[PDB]
């Protein structure tokens, strides 16, 4: 999921 | 636990030589940008990076960019000393949360640069996503102006990652370079936030990791592990006495007045 928050 | 000599002597000797560093907004201060009632007309700080605000009104973000634009800050010694892990073939990877883009600016290359709240760089159309180099809306931030698409007429945004978007692509290197890390520079950032937090962990256990910061918090505080060293303080006092102890002072002044 890597999102910034 | 280990001292900041004995990691300075493991880079000296080069039985450290895959760097992977992180840095925050400790390292830019000393550049003179702020961190933080204020003037930018905002409802909250935050909202200068949403997406629902900015299009309601960009302009407080474009007076953010016109500020952030180059020539009006300068690298300090802690850019340059990263400059200087890269020069003498240490560096694997640096990862920025900062946006004032003086990582680039101190000479790191990109291909070493992971600009994880993005860059003013480039600039990316909101609505048909066209690409577009910072260049081409420099003069239209410059003057004030609210740049648009010269296709659609959408306002063209410089790839600052906003809330809610996803980091960049290049992030995804963080899966190959953590588990390569054979040491891990964290300066000016506790990384009190996911998935920079656990990132902390994600190095293998033999590898040291030096924190240089001004107060000593975060996940290097809630499961230290055995080689850990923290260098609490002035970030630029401690970067000092790592350059110091690396014998690295010379090198420094030399690549300082080069430079600026
Ligand atoms: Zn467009």
């Amino acid at each position: 999921r890597h999102k910034k928050x | 636990k280990l001292s900041l000599q004995d990691v300075a002597e493991l880079i000296r000797a080069r039985a450290c030589q895959r760097v992977v560093v992180m840095v925050g907004a400790g390292i830019s201060t000393p550049s003179g940008i702020p961190d933080f009632l204020q003037q930018y007309d905002l409802p909250y700080p935050e909202a200068i990076f949403e997406l629902p605000f900015f299009f309601h009104n960009p302009k407080p973000f474009f007076t953010l960019a016109k500020e952030l634009y180059p020539g009006n800050y300068k690298p300090n010694v802690t850019h340059y000393f990263l400059r200087l892990l890269h020069d003498k073939g240490l560096l694997l990877r640096l990862y920025t949360q900062n946006i004032d883009g003086l990582e680039r600016v101190s000479g790191i290359p990109a291909s070493k640069l992971v600009e994880a709240h993005g860059t003013f760089a480039s600039a990316t159309c909101t609505v048909c996503q066209r690409p577009f180099p910072g260049e081409d809306i420099r003069a239209d931030v410059m003057a004030d102006r609210v740049p648009r698409c010269p296709v659609c007429t959408g306002v063209v945004k410089p790839d600052i990652v906003f809330f809610g978007e996803p980091l960049p692509q290049r992030f995804l290197l963080h899966v190959v370079d953590f588990p390569m890390a054979d040491l891990l520079l964290i300066l000016g950032t506790s990384l009190e936030v996911e998935p920079f937090a656990s990132l902390t962990e994600a190095v293998r256990s033999s590898v040291p990791r030096l924190l240089i910061n001004r107060d000593l918090v975060g996940p290097l505080a809630w499961h230290p592990r055995s080689r850990d060293v923290a260098q609490l303080g002035d970030v630029v006092h401690g970067v000092e006495s790592l350059v110091e102890l690396l014998g690295w002072t010379e090198e420094m002044r030399d690549l300082v007045q080069r430079e600026t």
